[PDB]
């Protein structure tokens, strides 16, 4: 079983090294820190099954900012079209530092 | 005594007291965490301007803000 | 010598994890997982990686190979290559040219997952105010929020002490 | 996806199956175990760098220092196996069948 | 100071390399020119090849690892 | 001009490590009563360029090998440690400033203990095999207090950048608020360079031999650097270079000359007199050099 | 989904201080003195909204602040402030300790005379 | 052996297995099955056979990649959507290596070829130690980490390892094996019914660590390791017999005795799902697995078989064994079947 | 990669060296094991030890005071038992 | 006597004189009087990135005060 002396002797010992977005020895913040905020308040008073159908669409933001996959993935796209119109020979290309 | 038996394990046991007692009579302890605590790593963020309080001073010339003076003065 | 160098060290890695998972004698193995290790400390070193890429060079490439080495040589002999480790070997390598080769040619491979296929200078900070080299100074974090963490990880170092001191006749 | 990830997870294959399939000496076997160690410890560090995720940093260092001592444990384990026999093989361990 | 120079450079690096995309891929189909990949509308912090793409190996190696291995 | 830095370092480290030992020859037959090496030349400088090509030219050790690869793999790698250990060392200006050097120390030396176990393995027969396992053992028994107390001296300045201790050294000798904890620490390092008074009763012995004395002359400088030494004002990197080449030779002479004059230890009596004496009094100075910057309002400014 | 709304080229347009960085950085203090009040409406804009493209009025603004200050700088005493920078600034990471005496000439300079 | 160092011992295992309970970050929980091997590895070998030596050894080696593989897992789950919260999981692929982690750590169907081997060439103490903690420190886990795992991977563990407990544990006449076995089989019951109503899985975990208990207590108030040395005990001491009939019958789970409660609730919030098949399966296998129970008590205590003299010479002595806690366990153990709703006690 | 032009130049040379040299003239005690071992379990209490220089500039002073001692303290317990209990003897 | 020790150590304190000295003149050879810029921090690096782009030289050693102010 999981116990609850953590929150019943009222000594938050372990719940600082546990998420994003507590209060770091300098006050910096996380790359993906506004999302998590969001995230968490989208998700507080919830039983966890809502949270599952409910708080899909800031949940895959906050899965977006944290791994970058599809924004890689239209990055990359942009790459291989840039390198095969360079095969081609159209517009010898000005997006490098002048026309 | 033992001063004549096992000497340097001694000198430890007495230097080891020393290092956990001393700081409890300590003059410089709250010097120690003012210097620590008055070093900024991130920027000093500002706020929106004023309920008109008589706190955080418009020009960083002002003195009405907490400042230092005895990093100056040793 | 060019922007690969992260995914260049990267192949040298698996290639020292294949060197002794190829069942050789241990001194080779020990051998190799300090290749391994080495070029580990170069990967997160190009991550930077100022701090705990040079701390693990202590403790594996300098305590515990040490050990492994030393332990070789006390206690198994292996006095005198085989035909199951060296085809092993080949067949490790081919495995790692045919998924480098399939990275390098196509778009993505895909074991279960979408490894977007391209070298990663992706992604990094954008020039940020760093001023601390955030490693350090989250490692110079443990004392002040760490009580719990710091107490139990002696506490199971001082353990392994008389666990050991057993072992090899307590007392 | 930080293409880099692949590679290393594929890396940890490779020390698994290193460790799983192991002919003739436990030396190995431990080697490789360290290997995945060492596997685990670069994967999360090059995450945790591009992440920022500055505040709790401590994993790295704190699971190279426990999966070390278990790796001393093991050291010593396999000095005992070779004190009470001539060698270290995994044969001459059929003794206490199931 | 530093920071104002820097928000006007990496919002200079976004509306040409923003303009460069809209003069480089009008052949494909679908592709809107601008969006992000995420769905809520504030300020994400790019991801240095957002603002160091296609700049051709040069100033992005001295950029990203410039201070990695300088010295 | 970067690779010209890296010749104008590894270039002059055959001249020190031949004239060193011509040094080391002169200095041990004068605290005896010798002169000489001074008929092959003036005063023998030729002594060690003929020495040094005469070893090149005598026909090599025959194998009687076990792994070749792994034999010419050992003595490689004590020799590129002993090149790639002078990088981050300050004089006035290092060639690398990092972050951090002194674990970089640390893990080179240890990879030093690397390089006496292959050796010792690939080696020969049984009982070079136990003699060499017992000096991997008096070698490894001290990077504990080496560590340690280095980690306590640097502990007065916070900092690992090194330059920051250039700075600083600038008022008084690091000396005198460490005295006992350098003293322990210039005995570890006579521990490291594996000399007398401490015991060691191969191939190539001229690289076993020149990974010998860079490791010397390594440690020398580092400790010129770390607990010694005056002022650097810029623009006139001589004085200072002038200064610490003076007093890293004065505490080489020193080492050499605590070399000459005393016998080999007992090997028990080695490790019963390193842990049962040095490991507590270590400790000792490492926590009341923790309580001590937290007494007196002096907390380095790590910046 | 949604597209990102950039600001156009016409407003990437302000006089950029292209100066370099150790007289920028030892013109810091008295640049802190006289300017830099009305750059905090653009830290309060930083803080408030995390979001530039937004906020760049006022970072036109604290431009043409820094640019009025160095004019006001360039056309009064010192002169010599060329001294004291370039005294400062062949001295590695600059430390500012290391040129005290050019640094207590600059500040009777501007102190007796501005 | 010092009995502080034991102290000590135990201090860490009960440390180890209450951070495991206690704790919400994952390193934590590694650590504390970590610190729970490095801890129970010096309980084994405490006598200095060669048996312990191999014994620890085996225990070690699979011990310590269960737990890599575990690190594994977590270092998987932040590779994913990363934080430190026991909590629902975010691949199955991190779920499917934790549970079979866990599995590992445990006593199931693929993994359980250490179990026998381990218990066989150790002491009583150290096997009773090893069931009970290690047996109740996965368990905590598997509670709190549910929600978010592919049902056929504890559903075919759980079927395989009743069976396999099952028709494994019909040759041995090793009791070490024997009750090996018995752990086989309640391991799969007890983590079946994990992702319907956990509390059945909790309460099994309760009755199955006293009868083990009181099994073991047993063994340990007259040293044996084989039938014919519990025939032995029957001339010796009679009211042994009848407490190994009762206790080997609340093993057998029958209806008038409380180890048939444990079966009888599974079957009842696991048929109030669509799953009629799948329970008379599980409750025919824990027909199968009684029978060396019973021809066990039929060696001991019912038929009985030829004895030796210095029984004899035994007979002079009265019994000096001490019993850590044998009667206390032995009727909360089997007297328990009227209290079914001290059930709705635990959660 | 600079350090990396530094380790491949002392690399080259150092083979230079070498094949220039060689081209051109043509049981065991538990002993020895228990000191590896207290080495290796004492070398990971220093790993643990080692980032306090860079811990000392916080808002918890005293803390870290305290914490810093029942390291070096522990590691002193574990030295002083192995010293004791004929850990190192002969 | 030990004067004649005194040339050895001599001539190999000056083999151990010459390389960081050599260094520190390659060092402000190659910055045209300057000092190598020391980079331990993102911002240090960030400012010498900033200073070498202002400059127009793309060369982070000619330091460009106060000549472009209006």
């Amino acid at each position: 079983p999981f116990f609850d002396v953590q929150k019943k002797l009222g000594v938050d010992l372990d719940h600082w090294m546990t998420i994003q977005s507590a209060e770091q020895p300098h006050r910096i913040p996380a790359r993906c820190h506004a999302f998590e905020k969001e995230w968490i308040e989208c998700a507080h008073g919830i039983g966890s099954i809502r949270a599952e159908k409910e708080c899909k669409i800031e949940f895959e933001d906050f899965r977006e900012c944290l791994l970058r996959q599809k924004t890689m993935k239209r990055l990359n796209a942009i790459k291989r079209q840039r390198d095969k119109l360079i095969k081609e020979g159209k517009y010898t290309p000005p997006p490098h530092h002048s026309g | 005594n033992v001063w004549a038996k096992e000497p340097v394990l001694v000198a430890s046991f007495a230097i080891a007291g020393l290092a956990v007692i001393l700081p409890t009579l300590s003059p410089y302890t709250k010097y120690s965490l003012m210097i620590n605590r008055a070093t900024p790593y991130n920027y000093p963020v500002p706020l929106r301007d004023d309920g008109n309080m008589p706190d955080v001073p418009s020009h960083p010339q002002d003195p009405q803000g907490p400042s230092l003076e005895w990093l100056k003065r040793l | 010598m060019m922007t690969y160098i992260v995914f260049i060290l990267s192949i040298i890695f698996v290639m020292g994890f294949v060197g002794f998972s190829s069942k050789p004698s241990p001194i080779y193995g020990g051998l190799g997982l300090i290749v391994s290790g080495g070029v580990g400390c170069g990967i997160v070193l190009n991550f930077g990686g100022s701090f705990l890429g040079l701390m693990v060079f202590l403790i594996y490439l300098g305590g515990m190979m040490v050990v492994f080495g030393y332990t070789t040589a006390m206690a198994t002999e292996q006095y005198p290559s085989n035909k199951v480790v060296l085809g092993t070997f080949i067949t490790g390598l081919l495995m790692e040219f045919l998924m480098v080769y399939y990275v390098l040619k196509d778009k993505e491979v895909e074991i279960v997952f979408k490894f977007n296929g391209m070298g990663d200078w992706v992604i990094y900070d954008t020039g940020d105010s760093g001023f601390f080299s955030e490693e350090a100074m989250g490692i110079a974090a443990l004392y002040s929020y760490g009580t719990w963490l710091v107490i139990v990880t002696g506490w199971s170092l001082l353990i392994g002490v008389v666990v050991i001191m057993e072992i090899t006749r307590g007392n | 996806m930080s293409l880099v990830y692949m590679n290393i997870m594929m890396a940890f294959t490779v020390s698994l199956t290193g460790l799983l399939m192991y002919r003739s000496h436990l030396m190995s076997s431990l080697l490789c175990l360290e290997g995945m160690m060492l596997s685990l410890f670069i994967l999360a560090t090059l995450m945790i760098l591009n992440s920022h995720f500055t505040l709790a940093s401590m994993m790295p260092i704190i699971l190279l220092v426990f999966a070390a001592c278990e790796a001393a444990l093991g050291l010593s384990l396999l000095v005992m196996v070779s004190n009470t026999y001539g060698t270290d093989y995994v044969q001459n361990l059929n003794l206490l069948q199931c | 100071l530093l920071q104002a120079e820097k928000d006007r450079r990496v919002l200079q690096m976004l509306r040409e390399n923003l303009e460069e995309e809209a003069t480089i891929m009008k052949d494909v189909p679908g592709w809107k020119v601008g969006e992000s990949v995420f769905h809520t509308t504030r300020w994400v912090t790019p991801m240095m090849g957002e603002l160091y793409g296609l700049r051709t190996g040069e100033e992005i190696l001295s950029s990203t690892y410039g201070f990695i291995w300088y010295t | 001009m970067f690779m010209i830095n890296v010749l104008t370092l590894i270039i002059p480290i055959l001249l020190a490590v031949a004239f060193l030992t011509l040094v080391e020859r002169k200095v041990l037959g004068y605290m005896q009563f010798r002169k000489g090496p001074n008929v092959v030349g003036p005063y023998g400088l030729l002594q060690p360029i003929a020495d040094a090509i005469k070893l090149f030219i005598k026909e090599p050790l025959r194998p009687a090998t076990s792994s070749i690869s792994m034999f010419i793999l050992a003595p490689i790698l004590a020799l590129t440690l002993a090149l790639t250990m002078w990088i981050p060392l300050p004089m006035p200006y290092p060639l690398i400033n990092m972050n951090l050097g002194v674990l970089f120390m640390l893990a080179m030396s240890s990879l030093a203990v690397y390089s006496i176990l292959w050796s010792g393995w690939a080696s020969n027969s049984k009982y070079a095999l136990i003699g060499a396992l017992r000096a991997v053992a008096q070698t490894i028994s001290y990077e504990v207090t080496l560590a340690i107390i280095l980690l306590s001296v640097l502990l007065m300045n916070g900092s690992f950048t090194l330059s920051t201790l250039i700075i600083t050294q600038e008022q008084v000798w690091l000396i005198f608020p460490a005295w006992p904890l350098a003293m322990m620490w210039f005995i570890s390092t006579l521990a490291e360079t594996n000399r007398a008074p401490f015991d060691l009763t191969a191939g190539p012995f001229a690289l076993f031999f020149m990974a010998e004395y860079a490791n010397i002359i390594m440690m020398n400088i580092f400790t010129t650097t770390l607990f010694l030494g005056a002022f650097h004002n810029p623009y006139m990197p001589e004085l200072y270079t002038i200064n610490f080449t003076i007093k890293s030779l004065l505490l080489s002479i020193t080492f050499l000359w605590i070399r000459a004059s005393y016998p080999r230890f007992r090997y028990d009596q080695l490790m019963h007199l390193l842990w049962k004496n040095f490991l507590p009094l270590t400790l000792a100075l490492c926590m009341w050099h923790v309580s001590l910057p937290i007494l007196l309002s002096s907390i380095p400014p790590q910046t | 989904p949604g597209i990102v709304e950039l600001p156009s080229l016409e407003d990437l347009k302000v006089q950029e201080v292209k100066v370099s960085s150790s007289v920028l950085k030892a013109a810091a203090h008295h640049y802190g003195a006289q300017c830099d009040k009305p750059n905090k409406e653009f830290m309060l804009c930083r803080w408030e909204e995390k979001d530039p493209r937004r906020c760049l009025e006022e970072g036109k603004l604290v431009n043409q602040c820094a640019l009025e200050f160095f004019r006001q700088i360039k056309r009064h005493c010192a002169e010599p402030f060329t001294e004291y920078w370039t005294c400062i600034d062949y001295s590695g990471l600059q430390l500012f300790r290391r040129c005290r005496k050019e640094q207590a000439q600059f500040d009777k300079c501007v102190l007796d005379k501005l | 052996m010092n009995p502080i160092i034991l102290i000590i011992i135990l201090m860490t295992v009960m440390l180890g297995t209450i951070i495991v309970m206690i704790s919400t970050h994952w390193l934590l929980i590694w650590i504390g099955f970590e610190m729970n091997m490095l801890a129970i590895i010096p309980i084994m070998m405490k006598k200095h056979n060669p048996r312990a030596t191999e014994a620890s050894t085996k225990y070690f080696l699979t011990q310590s990649t269960a737990s890599m593989l575990l690190m594994m897992a977590i270092i998987i789950n932040l590779m994913f959507s990363g934080q430190w919260t026991v909590m629902k999981l975010f691949n199955p692929m991190a779920s499917m290596l934790m549970t079979m982690a866990l599995a590992m750590k445990l006593g199931m169907a693929p993994f359980h070829f250490w179990v026998p081997e381990v218990t066989q060439g150790i002491p009583l103490s150290s096997g009773l130690i090893l069931l009970t903690w290690q047996k109740l420190a996965p368990m905590s886990v598997l509670y709190q980490i549910l929600p978010s795992i592919n049902l056929d991977l504890i559903l075919t563990l759980s079927i395989l390892s009743i069976t396999i407990g099952g028709w494994g544990g019909l040759n041995q006449t090793q009791l070490r094996k024997i009750m090996a076995y018995s752990s086989i089989a309640h391991m799969g019951w007890m983590t079946a019914v994990l992702l319907y109503n956990p509390t059945m899985t909790l309460l099994n975990l309760i009755i199955y660590i006293i009868m083990t208990s009181t099994m073991f207590t047993l063994f340990m108030a007259n040293s044996t390791t084989t039938t014919l040395s519990l025939s032995h005990t029957w001339n010796k001491a009679p009211i042994m017999t009848i407490l190994v009939l009762i206790t080997l019958l609340s093993m057998g789970g029958l209806p008038p005795l409380s180890g048939f409660m444990p079966k009888w609730m599974i079957i009842q919030e696991m048929t109030k799902n669509d799953s009629i098949i799948l329970p008379t399966l599980m409750a025919i296998t824990a027909l199968l697995n009684l029978y060396f129970y019973m021809r066990l008590t039929y060696s001991t205590a019912l038929t009985m078989f030829p004895s030796t003299n210095n029984m004899k010479m035994k007979w002079q002595f009265p019994t000096t064994k001490r019993m850590t806690l044998l009667p206390t366990m032995t009727v909360l153990s089997t007297m328990l079947l009227p209290l079914t709703p001290i059930l709705s006690i635990l959660e | 990669m600079n350090l990396m032009i530094t380790l491949l130049t002392n690399f080259t040379l150092a083979t230079l060296l070498v094949t220039i040299a060689f081209w051109l003239p043509q049981p065991f005690s538990m002993k020895f094991f228990l000191v590896a071992i207290t080495f290796l379990l004492f070398d990971l209490e220093i790993a643990l030890l080692l980032p306090l220089p860079w811990a000392s500039q916080t808002t918890n002073l005293n803390t870290m005071l305290t914490m810093a001692l029942l390291l070096i303290f522990l590691l002193a317990v574990s030295l002083a038992y192995e010293w004791t209990q004929k850990g190192l003897e002969w | 006597m030990w004067f004649e020790v005194l040339p050895g150590i001599a001539v190999m304190g000056v083999c151990l004189f010459i390389p960081g000295m050599a260094t520190a003149r390659i060092h402000r050879f190659s910055n045209g009087g300057r000092e190598k810029r020391v980079a331990h921090y993102s911002y240090q690096w960030y400012l010498m990135e900033r200073d070498r782009r202002v400059s127009g030289v793309n060369r982070y050693y000619v330091s460009k005060g106060l000549e472009n102010i209006d």
